[PDB]
């Protein structure tokens, strides 16, 4: 399920090729980890008992605005609004196990965010995959004549794997050294829970 | 006679599949000696070959994790000394998650390790997270225990 | 006589079991004479049995259609 916003949403993000159903499983299967692991109250203003009335990611986004065809312009405007939970609700909830984990039936504003944060995540996803992906190859880079009739033109071009995935997530799950500091000079084996990236 | 049935049954037309070499006997042995369709064994016609590759990952291992490497120089990113700390490092963890596992599987009656238990004990006593592959309350004594005391405290 | 005892039996049914991943005409006579033993003592019924001995047939024809001519 929801391979098909996955690959919209991967070719929102810079992925114009093809990928395989391999990295669509690894990423449908980390969201749906994250998903079902997870002004304001402790502003100063509730020091009180009793309150009172008031009163480089553009830079690329832009360079590829500029560097696309109308037709690549309609076709991004129109993946641009792939969500996860949009009039999807049921199926969103059968595929997050809502009933098994919380009580059942949570206000539409709550699918919303999750459905914002999914696509944050897929984006964050993709974009470090892409840079991965492009040193191994760079890294990397450093015989039939004549011709066929079902030959490709130039080719070049390749999606992602599931080992630039799985690269991707590892960085991502480091935390700052600020949950360390209290272990220096110990021999203390560090745990902690799934971090929400 | 015999029962020649008017329509045979779905086992008997099967198009047969390949089929590995079981029991134990060897093979390649050339002596006096069979499935339809046995599989066919693996091979590679040309290139690097296993003997370099296995020894170039641990440089590609360094490369990925040191943050990149200028042009003109590279492989030697580790003394002598430090990349036989680093395979006795990978031996040895290889051997206890093993050792742990294949018990923690047998604990639960289970006849067969899959991969639930190993990652278990690479969650729980690791703190690696492998994705891809697939809650406590108090009772009522305690509870009893807790209102006691806080009437007592009162 | 060591087919009469019913643990043997049951035992050597293990072994027949785990050598059938690569069916060959051989296995197949095994695994036929264990299923009629299995018949003879009201543990089974003829159409199974049939359905065995049927599979066997195809294979010995299957194998007999790759040697020459």
């Amino acid at each position: 399920a929801n391979w098909f916003e996955l690959c919209q949403m991967m070719y929102v993000s810079g992925e114009t090729g093809e990928p395989s159903l391999e990295t669509t499983g690894i990423i449908e299967d980390i969201v749906r980890q994250q998903v079902i692991e997870i002004g304001l109250p402790w502003e100063p203003a509730s020091f009180y008992s009793v309150e009172v009335p008031e009163r480089q990611r553009l830079r690329k986004a832009d360079e590829r605005t500029k560097a696309m065809t109308k037709e690549e312009y309609v076709t991004w405007s129109e993946f641009r609004q792939a969500s996860f939970t949009y009039r999807k609700g049921k199926r969103f909830r059968e595929w997050a196990g809502f009933g098994l984990v919380t009580d059942s039936k949570p206000s539409d504003d709550i699918i919303d965010i999750l459905g914002f944060l999914t696509f944050e995540m897929v984006q964050t996803l993709t974009e470090e995959a892409l840079k991965i992906k492009e040193q191994e190859d760079l890294h990397r880079e450093r015989l039939t004549g004549g011709g066929g009739l079902f030959d490709p033109p130039n080719e070049g071009r390749t999606p992602v794997e599931p080992r630039h995935i799985q690269e991707a997530f590892r960085r991502l799950q480091q935390r700052p050294k600020k949950a360390r500091a209290m272990l220096n000079g110990t021999k203390l084996q560090q745990r902690t829970q799934l971090k929400l990236f | 006679k015999l029962p020649i049935p008017k329509v045979l049954h779905d086992k008997a037309i099967q198009m047969p599949q390949p089929v590995p070499n079981i029991g134990g006997a060897g093979s390649g042995r050339p002596t006096y000696t069979q499935p339809a369709l046995p599989k066919t064994p693996a091979f590679q016609l040309e290139g690097e070959g296993e003997r370099v590759l296995n020894k170039k990952k641990l440089d590609e291992l360094v490369r990925q994790v040191c943050g990149g490497t200028a042009e003109g120089q590279d492989g030697n990113m580790l003394t002598p000394e430090v990349e036989e700390s680093v395979l006795n490092m990978a031996d040895a963890f290889v051997d206890n998650v093993l050792h742990q596992a294949c018990r923690n599987a047998k604990e639960r009656g289970s006849k067969v390790l899959e991969i639930r238990d190993i990652q278990l004990v690479l969650e729980r006593v690791y703190n690696i997270r492998i994705p891809g592959y697939a809650k406590v309350q108090p009772n009522s004594n305690w509870i009893k225990k807790m209102s006691a005391v806080q009437a007592a405290k009162v | 006589e060591y087919w009469q005892n019913q643990e043997n039996r049951d035992q050597l049914d293990t072994v027949i079991k785990g050598v059938m991943d690569a069916p060959t005409p051989r296995r197949y006579f095994f695994q036929a004479f264990m299923s009629l033993l299995k018949l003879h003592n009201k543990q089974e019924t003829p159409q199974d049995f049939n359905r065995v001995v049927d599979e066997a047939i195809q294979l010995s024809i299957r194998k007999w259609h790759q040697l020459p001519k």
